[PDB]
């Protein structure tokens, strides 16, 4: 397990963590209102963010 | 500033009387079952009796707190240490916990027996009585209408000599007895 | 294996088993100087003691000395 | 030997434990 | 090398140092005090102890091992002291001479007939060797600071020993275990 | 910096937010309350550990239905975090 | 320094003056005590603290004057004991060096003990008192007099011993000053 | 004494630690749980404030580092480095040279080691 | 850091700006702005040449040179040597023993000397029934009363 | 083999003539050196040096009437923690001290209760709600918090508890 | 019991053959309901003379004296050695802490 | 071989630990259980009557302030009481569903600020939090 | 009042404290075994187990080393604050089983291997929770480009 060690991003930096939540609480409200292009842009944004970490 | 504390309330008893009343003093016998010894408490009893471990060094005030503040109250960090020993701390409470847990399940399963004791401790003891239900536990029913009469335990501290002061009863106490080392 | 060279403390008077009893310890310090040591009870549980100074001290042992020389006079 | 840990046991020294600076916003903006 | 080949030596018309006079770096005589010890009736034993120690330094709280700085004992009554039971008669004193025949096994009775002083001394010696023998220094030098005076005649009445007010612990009388 | 008891107040504010985590908010409230008066008095002028504790009790009041007080709190954070010279990447994320 | 206090006022301005003057403080820090004054510089073990800080020590067993000693039973409350880092730096190397004559193996193993090395600043001392204590008999006294001794000392010669070891006469009766007036 | 004589209740004082440590509110009705719960789990120490910075001062893991040499990661994303041919190491499997001896039934022994052991190895090496 | 100075001058850093051994110019990159910046008073004087030579140097306010080598070190390292640096005013190098925790030795009520405790005399709690006195009545009466008593029962 | 004769190499200034002359004689000097210190440092000045300090203390107890024997239990007893070498600090530059600890342990003074172990509350178990409040056992910690946060040292925050609990009210913009 | 020779083992250090635990009469009770499944009041056990004052305590053969109460009533005569008395045999055998006890 | 004889104290020692010993065994022969009522205090019959006898008489033992908290009533009295007091009680970190019937717009932690996301813990010697709460989830 | 206490009528059991007073070296290896059970590895260490009768059948073997004191669960909610109306088996339930030498597994490669998949899960929950977000992005713009064209 030396070899496979792992460091999940949700605690090393809190910062990625809120800008997480913060868009998966802004996609939940364009999902609300009924926003398709917003929901796209925000997904878009988050999954860029993750594969960018 | 300074802190003393002996607990995590920080609280205590009322360590000192009212004034012109008797004081509340410690034990100092050492805690044990037997009275005879009477044996004053070791160094080492105090510091286990004042909420130590054995050693100054350790469970005491003198490790859960701070070495230094700051100036300005700004407290220290969190040495690997410390977080090593929170982990220890409370691998205390999980064990006991579990423990008990344990045992709350077992009683409730109705695993915790009525008779004391293991099987092997049984048949090493003679103390734990036989359970035996419905015989009584030596032969059969004593009568419904002393040992140490017989038993001679009167230890003789001095071992009564042969009276050379006298000529007859030298010769009447007479032992004849032949010295002989084993081979 | 060797012999032990340390160094060794003294033997001390032996108790007569009043001090096994609790509230009387076993440290019998009872001295010239004793009762100007004071004892005050702070809030913490610790104690606070009220000394005569060093030079306070020293002057008390050289009326002491004087006073026990007033009679033969003062040698060397 | 399998250790147990009952007894007190200090962490190991391991590079995740590294004091990892706080993101500044620059000076300019 | 730092110490030298060439020494001082007991046939040496030189002679063999007297370190109450000497002056030397671990030898401080500042701050010394003098003592009065009375040994009548008291065991030879004990009062070897406690002369050892007021005489080594080792009373004081600053006492430090290579320093040696101690007090001046005036042991008084030699003559008086008390050796407990048979041990007069049945305790030895023995030393082996480097030539044929190295055995001297003499009797306490036979040096306090000789002198009463060197009981007193040898004891003092075994109870300053008990923790210093592998320095010659270390040994040697506590030793002059024992007066050693079989009655209550002594020289020493302008240093004003103060009477050493000292009673033995220990009940029992005193025990030769020499292996 | 005048001298506050930073220890005592931390350990009343980590407290707090398992206070605030465990499901209760006007305890944690309150708790909140007396550390921030705390941080209020111990440091200068739109320092981050004040704006800090003030986000979190924007936080706490935001739970017990004192949305209007909240709302002013994390007002008076964004115009702190303003005049900050340079502020924590985390906090303003944080704060937003 | 903020003064002693106590509920009783004649013990409060007698016990005021004592504690002006020079402080010296014994310090619990990193398993090893230390004997602190004010100009003094101690090298504790290495603290993680920024070079020319300003630090409040926690831990204090026992401070006092040339004149009172507060004895800490475990721990005192109240003392302010302020120290500034000086330097944070390894110390003389101490060489450790492992070889078993068996084995062809030699390891040679580097102590530098790292250090962080203080100097203190001010010890301020501000207690709660809560009374005047007896110590022969236990208890606290009520009444608070200087004057009068609070357990008085008494000779020992009884005439009764034929072999108790006589001191000096002065020595033996000696009666001592009355420090509080 | 080295056999003491005291309740066995005291060599784990719980003075110190009540279960408001595990439990944060438990005076309170809801059980929360906040255990840290490995010494291996520890992230590290990290400042209180922006005026204290935590000194710097390095360990063994931080004093004692080489340079970087580029692995074959850092020269797949950007081979604007690949400048020279010693960066052109071969396949990480690749150890070295065989750097000690085999010695059977003691390990792998070191070159300038016991030889004690090797009794059997000098007789293998030289060749129902 | 000693009375608000730092004891620490200059920092030597000698470098090849062209020729290899990258450490010493990823430091001048990455880790140098950022000590400048937090030790201001330091004056650090960088040398390029052709050949090297690849420690780090301090210069302290006594004139005391001290150095440390970084040849093919990471800059993480050799930023941490030059904290290392900073960190010390050079005067000495004591080993930690417990006769060298304090630096300078100093007694605030003052030092044993073979005198001040020496006039003391042992003393008792209650005062003493000495033996050469004079008897009072009910003494006399209870002494008599004891020494009869014994004399009865002997007798 | 590694002797380690490139760094011992450079010591030999401390040997006299034909050690510091000749390279293996010297260095086998120094190890030989070298490894009985280290031995001897690991396994027994430990015990020589604290020998050291218990003489000390306890010659510095017998100017007292007392002995080591004695001090030890009740330094033990009444929970003071001076470690031995605190305790010689104190016999050598601070007699008065030293002398107040050993009057300390003679008196009957009681020691100090042994610590206490920490207890419910009893609104704890004050049901909530009982048919925007607070529950009681965590307003009452809070207090007990508050308490102790105005225990150490003097400052800006005032001693009044009651108003310092309702800080949080000032923070609070009214609707 | 007199038919049956109770085995017993244990600690011993010094020199000469003593144990550093001695036996009493709580434990030998012990022995005869460990191996022989004998039950008995333990008061009615008595030792030598010589084992009285120590304890029993010594390497090797030993043996003590176990009192019978109520045989008059059974006519028990001369079909045993005596009325009263069985000669309980002990054997104290030292073994180090691998295998001992106490 | 042994030579000199064992001094006395050492095999006074080895007597302790023998009674050390038996000392256990009565712990180990106490029953598994033990039968209390509600309202009573937990300590009214106990083992230790002999053992307070011999050792307990008038002084301060270390277990003091706990045997103050036996001696007292207890504080559920009734079974009532005891159920009325827990159903209240609410778990936390559990898993599955919790009854929310009542007000719905009563958001807990998780379901605002999300399962990766803590507080940030203000960390400092005496106020220690937990560390990587990604290691947990075993 | 001389009588019977009125009952509802609870079982509380008991709590070993077990302390290792002895070199267990010195002992053999079955003791040593037992030893093992009870958690204890030198000397100096102490545990906590429970009353079970297996618990017992271990302590009496080991009883010349171990010392024992005795909690009920009475004691034991006095001993740390525990309010009464609160059991252990919820306490328990609570508590994380990712506690440290969490299982006793039988062989050190497969205490390794638990490791490890303790770290497989971590990886698997971040990959898991990325691929989620593509997915639910993927059937956005499924329905974005079906209502578009239709
Ligand atoms: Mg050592």
């Amino acid at each position: 397990e030396e070899k496979f060690v792992y460091f999940s991003p949700f605690d090393y930096d809190r910062t990625f963590a809120l800008v997480d939540q913060c868009l998966e609480r802004a996609e939940t409200i364009f999902n609300e209102i009924g926003d398709v292009e917003g929901a796209i842009r925000v997904l878009q944004q988050r999954k860029e963010m993750i594969d960018k970490k | 500033y300074s802190e003393a504390r002996s607990n995590y309330d920080g609280t205590s008893l009322p360590a000192w009387p009212a004034p012109g009343k008797k004081p509340t003093y410690p034990a100092a016998l050492s805690e044990l079952r037997l009275p005879q010894p009477r044996m004053r408490k070791t160094r080492t009893e105090w510091m286990y009796y004042h909420g130590h471990g054995g050693c100054p060094g350790k469970y005491g005030p003198s490790r859960e707190i701070a070495d230094f503040e700051y100036a300005d109250g700004t407290p220290a960090s969190i040495s690997g240490r410390r977080f090593a020993f929170k982990h220890h701390q409370d691998h205390l409470l999980v064990q006991l916990i579990r423990a008990a847990a344990t045992v709350e399940r077992y009683d409730a399963s109705g695993l915790l027996p009525r008779i004391p004791g293991t099987a092997e401790q049984r048949n090493w003891d003679p103390a734990i009585p036989l359970f035996l239900d419905d015989v009584d536990e030596q032969g059969r029913p004593a009568p419904l209408r002393d040992p140490s009469a017989f038993v001679s335990d009167t230890v003789k501290l001095r071992d009564d000599k042969r009276p050379y002061w006298s000529r007859r009863r030298w010769a009447l106490t007479d032992k004849f007895l032949v010295p002989k080392s084993p081979k | 294996p060797k012999k032990d060279r340390r160094f060794r403390v003294q033997p001390l008077p032996s108790l007569h088993a009043n001090s096994l009893a609790d509230d009387t310890p076993l440290v019998t310090t009872t001295r010239t100087l004793s009762p100007n040591f004071r004892a005050f009870a702070l809030q913490d549980g610790g104690v606070f003691f009220t000394h005569p100074s060093h030079e306070q001290v020293m002057r008390v042992g050289q009326n002491i000395l004087a006073e026990e020389t007033k009679a033969t006079g003062m040698t060397s | 030997v399998t250790r147990l840990y009952t007894s007190y046991y200090t962490g190991v020294l391991y590079p995740n434990q590294l004091v990892q600076p706080k993101q500044r916003l620059p000076a300019d903006v | 090398p730092f110490k030298s080949v060439l020494r001082r030596h007991k046939h040496h018309p030189e002679g063999l140092p007297l370190y109450n006079d000497m002056s030397k770096q671990w030898l401080c005589r500042e701050g010394e005090r003098w003592w009065l010890l009375d040994a009548r009736g008291e065991q030879l034993p004990r009062v070897a102890a406690v002369a050892a120690q007021y005489i080594t330094g080792q009373h004081r709280p600053d006492f430090t091992p290579g320093m040696i700085t101690g007090d001046h004992v005036v042991i008084v009554n030699i003559k008086d002291v008390v050796m407990v039971g048979d041990q007069w008669i049945r305790v030895p004193i023995t030393w082996q001479t480097a030539y044929p025949g190295g055995k001297y096994r003499i009797r306490l009775t036979d040096m306090y007939e000789r002198d009463p002083c060197m009981l007193m001394w040898w004891f003092l010696k075994d109870e300053v060797n008990r923790h210093f023998v592998r320095k010659l220094k270390t040994r040697i030098a506590p030793l002059e600071k024992a007066w050693l005076y079989e009655d209550s005649i002594h020289p020493h009445a302008d240093k004003n020993p103060r009477p050493l007010c000292w009673t033995d612990p220990e009940v029992k009388g005193w025990k030769y275990r020499d292996p | 910096r005048p001298y506050v008891p930073l220890g005592e107040v931390a350990k009343l504010e980590l407290q707090g937010d398992y206070y605030m985590e465990g499901g209760m908010f006007q305890e944690a409230l309150e708790h909140y309350g007396v550390v921030a008066k705390a941080y209020n008095y111990a440091y200068p002028e739109n320092h981050a550990q004040r704006i800090g504790i003030r986000i979190k009790l924007s936080a706490a009041f935001r739970q017990t239905g004192r949305l209007e007080s909240s709302l002013a709190n994390i007002e008076e954070v964004l115009r702190m975090l303003d005049a900050s010279t340079r502020p924590s990447l985390e906090l303003i994320c944080e704060a937003l | 320094a903020n003064g002693l206090r106590c509920p009783d006022a004649l013990i409060t301005r007698t016990l005021n003056p004592l504690l002006n003057g020079p402080k010296f403080a014994v310090i619990y820090c990193g398993n090893h005590q230390y004997k602190v004054a004010v100009g003094d510089v101690i090298a504790v073990q290495r603290l993680r603290v920024e070079i020319g800080s300003h630090i409040a020590l926690k831990k204090v067993l026992m401070v006092g004057g040339p004149r009172f000693t507060a004895i800490g039973r475990p721990l005192l409350e109240g003392v302010r004991v302020t120290a500034q880092v000086e330097e944070q730096k390894r110390m003389r190397n101490v060489v450790s060096l492992f070889a078993t004559p068996g084995r062809r193996h030699v390891r040679w193993v580097d102590a530098p003990h790292a250090a962080t090395i203080i100097r203190i600043c001010e010890i301020f001392y501000s207690p709660n008192v809560v009374g005047e204590l007896d110590k022969y008999k236990g208890e606290l006294l009520e009444t608070f007099t200087p004057g009068q001794h609070t357990n008085p000392v008494y000779p020992v010669d009884d005439g009764y011993d034929v072999f108790r070891k006589k001191d000096k006469e002065a020595m033996e009766n000696a009666t001592t000053f009355l420090d509080l007036l | 004494r080295y056999r003491l004589f005291h309740p066995r209740r005291e060599a784990i004082p719980m003075h110190m630690c009540p279960a408001k440590t595990i439990f944060p509110l438990i005076n309170s009705n809801n059980l929360l749980v906040k255990t840290r719960n490995s010494w291996e789990d520890f992230t590290g120490r990290k400042e209180f404030d922006e005026d204290h910075p935590l000194p710097v001062v390095g360990s063994r893991l931080n004093g004692r580092t080489t340079q970087h040499k580029w692995n074959h990661w850092d020269q797949y994303l950007n081979p604007q480095i690949t400048q020279s041919i010693k960066d052109l190491t071969p396949t990480p499997e690749y150890v070295g040279m065989r750097c000690g001896h085999n010695m059977i039934k003691m390990g792998w022994m070191k070159i300038g080691g016991s030889w004690k052991y090797s009794r059997g190895y000098n007789d293998r090496r030289r060749v129902r | 850091s000693r009375n608000g100075e730092l004891c620490l001058k200059k920092v030597i850093i000698s470098y090849c700006p062209s020729n290899g051994a990258p450490n010493t110019r990823q430091f001048l990159a990455t880790h140098l702005p950022h000590f400048h910046a937090k030790y201001p008073s330091v004056s650090i004087d960088l040398r390029p040449r052709l050949w090297p030579e690849m420690a780090i140097t301090g210069v302290y306010r006594d004139g005391s040179e001290r150095s440390y080598n970084t040849k093919n070190l990471s800059p993480m390292g050799i930023f941490l040597r030059l904290n290392n640096l900073v960190s010390t005013a050079n005067d000495y190098d004591q080993p930690f023993c417990a006769s060298h925790l304090h630096f300078q030795r100093r007694s605030v009520q003052g030092t044993w000397n073979p005198w001040l405790w020496n006039y003391e005399t042992e003393r008792r709690r209650t005062e003493a029934p000495q033996w050469r006195r004079k008897l009072s009545e009910k003494e006399w009466d209870y002494y008599v009363g004891q020494y009869s008593a014994q004399m009865k029962q002997e007798e | 083999h590694y002797r380690a004769k490139l760094e011992l190499d450079r010591i030999r200034s401390m040997l006299r003539g034909r050690a510091r002359l000749e390279r293996k004689v010297g260095l086998k000097r120094l190890f030989f050196l070298m490894r009985t210190q280290t031995r001897y440092r690991v396994e027994q000045q430990a015990h020589w040096e604290r020998a050291i300090v218990r003489k000390n203390v306890d010659s510095a107890a017998r100017e007292h009437g007392t002995g080591w024997q004695h001090l030890r239990n009740e330094l033990g007893r009444q929970n003071v923690m001076l470690l031995p070498r605190s305790q010689q600090l104190l016999a050598q530059y601070e007699p008065l001290a030293f002398r107040a600890v050993v009057e300390l342990c003679a008196s009957r003074i009681p020691p100090p209760p042994p610590p206490v172990v920490a207890s419910v509350p009893e609104e704890s178990y004050t049901l909530w709600p009982p048919a925007s409040l607070s529950h009681p056992a965590a307003r009452v910690e809070l207090r007990c918090g508050v308490e102790r946060v105005l225990r150490r040292g003097p400052s800006g925050l005032g001693n009044n508890v009651n108003e310092l609990i309702d800080a949080w009210k000032e923070f609070d913009v009214s609707p | 019991v007199n038919t049956g020779y109770l085995l017993f083992g244990r600690q011993s250090w010094g020199q000469g053959f003593l144990i550093n635990c001695p036996l009493r009469k709580r434990d030998v009770a012990q022995k005869l309901w460990e191996q022989y499944k004998v039950r008995i009041d333990p008061r009615l056990i008595e030792f030598r003379e010589k084992d009285r004052r120590t304890g029993i305590q010594e390497l090797g053969h030993n043996w003590c004296w176990l009192y019978l109460p109520g045989a008059e009533e059974l006519g028990i005569n001369r079909e045993v050695y005596d009325n009263k008395r069985v000669k309980v045999r002990i054997h104290v055998r030292k073994m180090n802490s691998m295998f001992a006890l106490y | 071989e042994l030579l000199h004889p064992l001094p006395v104290r050492a095999r006074k020692m080895e007597w302790l630990k023998r009674d050390a010993v038996e000392e256990n065994e009565e712990i180990l022969r106490r029953p598994y259980y033990t039968i209390k009522s509600y309202a009573l205090p937990p300590a009214v019959g106990r083992q230790e009557s002999i053992h307070n006898s011999n050792n307990i008489r008038g002084g301060m033992h270390s277990s003091h302030s706990l045997d103050l908290i036996m001696r007292q009533p207890r504080r559920v009295k009734t079974p009532e009481q005891l159920r009325a007091l827990r159903d209240r009680l609410r778990f936390i970190g559990v898993t599955g569903p919790m009854p929310q019937a009542t007000s719905v717009s009563t958001k807990s932690y998780t379901d605002t600020y999300g399962s990766r996301l803590r507080p940030r813990y203000p960390e400092s010697w005496d106020t220690v939090p937990p560390h990587q709460p990604s290691r947990e989830l075993l | 009042a001389a009588a019977i206490a009125p009952g509802p009528y609870r079982r509380v059991g008991n709590i070993f404290i077990v302390h290792c007073d002895d070199h267990p070296f010195k002992h053999s290896w079955e003791v040593n075994r037992m030893l093992r059970e009870l958690r204890l590895e030198f000397k100096g260490q102490t545990t906590i187990v429970p009353d079970i009768p297996q618990v017992r059948k271990r302590i009496w073997r080991v009883r010349h080393i171990v010392k024992v004191d005795v909690l009920d669960l009475d004691e034991a909610k006095a001993l740390i604050g525990v309010p009464e109306h609160i059991s252990f088996t919820d306490l328990a339930s609570q508590l994380p089983p990712s506690f440290g030498r969490v299982k006793a597994v039988p062989s050190p490669v497969i205490r390794s291997k638990m490791n490890f998949m303790k770290l497989r899960r971590m990886r698997l929950r971040d990959v898991l929770h990325r691929d989620a977000l593509e997915l639910r992005l993927l059937e956005l713009k499924r329905s974005a480009m079906k209502n578009a064209e239709q």
